[PDB]
């Protein structure tokens, strides 16, 4: 029945990414002093069944000027590498056990931006043309900030797999010891996935609407359901790579219970920001990475290398 | 002969500006901070120095049998 363990995953998650869109504007509602979608629910909890159905009734135009062969294979992705990445992710028991799999995320973190470059180019001119070009450029310069500061800690835990990374955070919430890094693990995923303070990719201010501009109701649910299938995953990751829970070979169930009451707090962070801060004006946006974020990330790497060796600490792995 | 201004008495309420309160300033931070980071590593160097002590124990059974 291994095929019914899968399809029990893909389906029950599409409800979260659906019902996030509701808690989008309730939480961001009371920052403003008001209430959130209310009239339709009664509580509102019934809103997203009505919204999923307005789009696919609503007619899906294509530009007369487009290349239809690319205008499909691209979105036929924004929903794969979002739903594949979930596969080897322990909670506690991952569906797959990949030997070195931690590295496998970067494989699928790196291969999504090659679905932006298609779509914005697939269609047409300068609002999605050079406007989907220069959100490529920022999306690849926030990896080098990443793979390093992912690679740092992994000196402090011994291997590439995720079954060890529950063992080492036992009674030490891995955020003490590298708290300088942890910050930069946060501003990255918020800068890379195109969210609030570095917002430019999806346009509001700097342009009209980035990269979404062409898709009518028909395809544009996918992206608007793809872009929220990354955001609740990196943030359902960070908390396996920092704030660890305590496995329990007996009541596995109490592992996940206490696990979603963390990863679900953590997420409610990209909403708790977006009410707050303004945007960066694309110069300042990269111009603050090389100069500023990076020099440290190298420097710390020269540090977490020696700290095990200089304490006879060296973590028990191959 | 019903008009507005009261007989006497008012505020004012000021227009002034103050909202500066801290908050562990001026090197008080960099003091607690570097103090936590250490107790992080001291919490390592022991777990990680214990876990190896089990590591050898595990490779022991392998060599024990396998004649």
């Amino acid at each position: 029945m291994f095929m019914i363990n899968i399809l029990m995953l893909i389906i029950p998650i599409l409800l979260a990414v659906a019902f996030l869109t509701l808690v989008e504007r309730k939480v961001l509602g009371y920052m403003q002093l008001r209430k959130g979608p209310n009239v339709v629910g009664p509580y509102g909890l019934l809103q997203p069944i009505a919204d999923a159905i307005k789009l696919f009734i609503k007619e899906p135009l294509r530009p007369a000027t487009s290349s239809a062969s690319m205008f499909i294979l691209a979105p036929i992705m924004a929903l794969g590498l979002a739903l594949t990445m979930w596969i080897p992710l322990p909670m506690p028991y991952p569906l797959i056990n990949m030997n070195l799999g931690v590295l496998f995320m970067l494989a699928m973190s790196s291969l999504a931006v090659y679905s932006i470059l298609w779509s914005g180019w697939a269609s047409n001119s300068k609002y999605a043309l050079i406007g989907a070009l220069r959100a490529v450029a920022q999306t690849i310069s926030y990896e080098v900030t990443l793979a390093i500061i992912l690679l740092s800690v992994l000196l402090m835990s011994g291997s590439f797999t995720l079954s060890t990374l529950i063992t080492t955070q036992e009674q030490m919430w891995l955020i003490l010891p590298a708290w300088p890094l942890a910050m930069m693990w946060f501003i990255s995923t918020l800068a890379e996935t195109n969210r609030a303070p570095f917002d430019l990719t999806e346009g509001e201010s700097e342009l009209v609407s980035g990269f979404n501009v062409e898709y009518a109701a028909g395809p544009f649910a996918l992206f608007f359901m793809a872009e929220y299938a990354n955001i609740i995953m990196m943030n359902i990751f960070t908390a396996i790579l920092f704030l660890g829970t305590s496995h329990n070979p007996h009541m596995p169930e109490l592992y996940t219970i206490n696990f979603t009451i963390k990863s679900l707090l953590l997420t409610m962070s990209f909403l708790w920001i977006r009410a707050s801060y303004p945007r960066f004006r694309y110069d300042q946006l990269m111009h603050l990475l090389w100069k500023n974020f990076l020099p440290l990330t190298l420097a710390l790497c020269m540090w977490h290398v020696s700290l095990p060796i200089l304490t006879s600490g060296i973590p028990p792995q191959t | 002969k019903q008009d507005m201004p009261p007989v006497g008495g008012y505020g004012p309420i000021d227009y002034k500006r103050n909202l500066p309160r801290r908050g562990l300033s001026g090197y008080s931070m960099f003091a607690v901070g570097i103090g936590a980071l250490l107790f992080g590593y001291w919490s390592m160097m022991k777990w990680n120095r214990e876990r190896r002590r089990l590591q050898i124990e595990d490779f022991e059974a392998r060599i024990a049998l396998m004649p």
